[PDB]
């Protein structure tokens, strides 16, 4: 967790972070991208 | 527009022939229609996300803009000169072949790169369930971190780049809200790159989950149109192909199946014994057809399959009648002159072929398992073929014993090894079997309530019955799945049936005192268990004597209901019992909050 500083806009051990799940926003990237023949073109 | 772009090779005037795919040193420019940019953008978007980890580890090469693989050509874009003429596009955005190659191998190369890191980020992320589905629940960050500082095994990648993975993470888990730099406090809202998608997956308390209930429907709709559940009780010849019978090899236990319970299996019900002989491999053996009726697999009405009669664990009393020992058990065909069930004595049996004997007598195949010597699991096995039995009116497959010397001891034995678990496997799907005949088409409606209790369980692997069972079974999972045929909600399924019972019980009341006005509260409830009994055991609808379900209306009715029922579910079908379902989710988040509370104390 050693301080970095600019590489990325947020420090991990940074001031006032906060792990806190909300039933409201179910974390998700993009897995189901459609590529099948008919659907991709 | 769509397809490759074309341009007037003959210049100026572009007719349906003065065109030509504008190919060149880069390959052929294919048009990138609006939606197809959504994909390549959605793919690149998911890679750019990992920007902070690409720089950290000096891989990558800057953010991948989809505008680096395309171009701004203009011409007519279609699939063929003729139709491309009706799509004059100006300064459209096309991607040349050689480019369609990089945007491909780039998204592929980068995809590996991230696929790896993305795996480390995960073993650490999910390693503290950042996802609840009712209300909230925090877990003081210090602890959390100082905790994973432990658990995470020394070869992750979340220990070598904490806030190089954290920055990637913040965009995938709206659970981790980074503390704002100029107020040093969270944000209430969480802004992960998947802003919308993640909003529309949360288990919304009004109705289960839109992403769920939506698919469970489109999924069922697929099947309904696919297999051909529609037309499930159609009354007219249908090619077996229409039933896509696959992976279909059912096994039995004959020498038990009554002849009338399944046409493909006749029996030698004759007074005395019918000892015959046959020179097999020099040695002369005697097929018995002993004391009892000895049910044998008939050959006609037997779709050229792969019969594999297994004889194992089954008793082998060579201990008593010594006559039994010494005889090599073997599946043998038996061509009889007079039709079986009319074949009295030996002179009646034309010939007997040992289609597959077992090397080594009955005293090496044995194995003592507490007195009663059993059969060492072995599989005898013919490969019956429709035409190898051409002309031959009577012929039967019999997995008997082939005694090397009949005696008084084997006078009440009857060596039929058919008590074993035989497994026929139709090796030629195109041809089915029904009521004892081989056909190429079924008549669905005919097979409904036409089999008996066991004229079903005794069906022959890939025969109408087994096909008109594999079919109902799909339709049975579409209702079971999508429709709510398992609650007091008088659903579309049990509703289609109720309307039949009414229209039915209503005309049966027409003519005569009509002393009984139709019920309805009783009809709704009777049809509810009818539709329910179906989802339950799809098969039943084939057995003669099943209430409601077996009248010609139903099924033909049911399906076409369930049909339109799926094509309207809405999206919030999940509203069903979305109350207890909700209350159960809060139940979990309360217990998971309890977990975070320890992570929060133990590792302060
Ligand atoms: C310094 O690296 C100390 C360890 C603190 C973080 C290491 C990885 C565990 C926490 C992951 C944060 C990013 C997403 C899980």
């Amino acid at each position: 967790g050693n301080v970095q500083t600019s590489v990325n806009t947020y420090n991990i051990t940074g001031d006032g972070n906060s792990f806190t799940p909300t039933s409201d926003m179910t974390s998700t990237a993009a897995p189901a991208i459609d590529l099948k023949p008919g659907v991709l073109n | 527009p769509t397809g490759k772009l074309w341009r007037p090779v003959g210049t100026s005037v572009a007719t349906i022939d003065s065109l030509a795919i504008v190919s060149d040193r880069f390959g052929q420019y294919s048009f990138v229609n609006e939606g197809m940019r959504e994909t390549f953008s959605k793919a690149l978007f998911d890679i750019n996300m990992w920007q902070p980890l690409f720089q950290a580890t000096k891989t990558g090469c800057g953010p991948i803009v989809l505008s680096s693989f395309t171009t701004t050509t203009s011409g007519y874009v279609g699939a063929t000169a003729g139709d491309a003429l009706d799509n004059p596009v100006t300064n459209g955005v096309f991607i040349s072949t050689v480019q369609i190659m990089n945007l491909q191998r780039t998204i592929a190369a980068r995809m590996r790169d991230v696929a790896l890191w993305q795996k480390h980020l995960d073993t650490a992320m999910t390693m503290l369930t950042p996802d609840i589905s009712a209300g909230s629940a925090s877990c003081n960050w210090k602890s959390l971190l100082a905790f994973a500082k432990d658990i995470l095994p020394l070869d992750n990648l979340c220990l070598t780049y904490p806030n190089e993975f954290y920055n990637v993470a913040i965009h995938r888990y709206p659970a981790l809200k980074p503390g704002n730099p100029d107020t040093k406090l969270p944000d209430a809202q969480a802004h992960p790159l998947g802003e919308v998608a993640g909003a529309f997956n949360a288990a919304t308390s009004e109705v289960g989950s839109l992403v769920g209930s939506s698919s469970t429907l489109s999924q069922a709709i697929s099947t309904m149109a696919g297999k051909d559940l529609d037309l499930i009780e159609a009354d007219t010849p249908l090619p077996v192909s229409v039933f896509t019978p696959s992976l279909a090899p059912r096994s039995y236990r004959p020498a038990f199946i009554k002849p009338e319970d399944a046409k493909w299996i006749a029996e030698f019900n004759n007074s005395s014994l019918i000892r015959k002989t046959l020179t097999y491999s020099g040695a002369t053996y005697t097929v018995q057809l002993g004391p009892g009726p000895t049910r044998v697999i008939d050959m006609n009405a037997m779709i050229d399959s792969v019969l594999t009669l297994d004889v194992s664990g089954t008793i082998l009393p060579y201990d008593t009648n010594p006559d039994l020992s010494t005889s090599v058990p073997a599946f043998v065909l038996i061509q009889t002159s007079v039709p079986i069930q009319q074949v009295t004595t030996a002179a009646n049996i034309t010939a007997i072929t040992v289609v597959s004997a077992a090397g080594a007598s009955a005293i090496n195949l044995a194995i003592n398992v507490r007195g009663q010597p059993r059969f060492n699991m072995l599989h005898l096995q013919a490969t019956f073929e429709r035409e190898t039995i051409t002309g031959i009116p009577y012929i039967y497959g019999l997995g008997t014993f082939l005694i090397p010397s009949p005696t008084s001891s084997s006078n009440f034995s009857n060596p039929t090894l058919m008590d074993g678990l035989l497994t026929v496997t139709p090796v030629l799907l195109r041809e089915t079997t029904y009521k004892g005949e081989v056909v190429d088409a079924i008549v669905p409606a005919t097979v409904m309530a036409n089999q008996t209790s066991e004229e079903v369980a005794s069906a022959l692997a890939n025969d109408a019955i087994v096909l008109v069972s594999n079919h109902l079974n799909k339709l049975a999972n579409v209702v079971g799945d999508a429709i709510p045929v398992a609650s007091r909600t008088d659903d579309s399924a049990t509703s289609a049936i109720v309307s039949r019972l009414a229209v039915q019980h209503k005309l049966s009341q027409v003519g005569q005192a009509s002393p009984t006005p139709p019920d309805y509260p009783l009809l709704w409830r009777r049809a509810k268990r009818a539709a329910s009994m179906f989802v339950s055991n799809p098969s039943l609808a084939l057995q003669v004597g099943i209430p409601v379900l077996t009248q010609s209306g139903m099924l033909s009715a049911l399906t076409s209901g369930v049909g339109t029922a799926l094509r309207t579910g809405s999206l919030g079908k999940g509203v069903t019992d979305a109350s207890e379902k909700l209350r159960a989710r809060q139940s979990l988040t309360v217990a998971k909050q309890a977990f975070f509370d320890q992570i929060g104390s133990l590792w302060p």
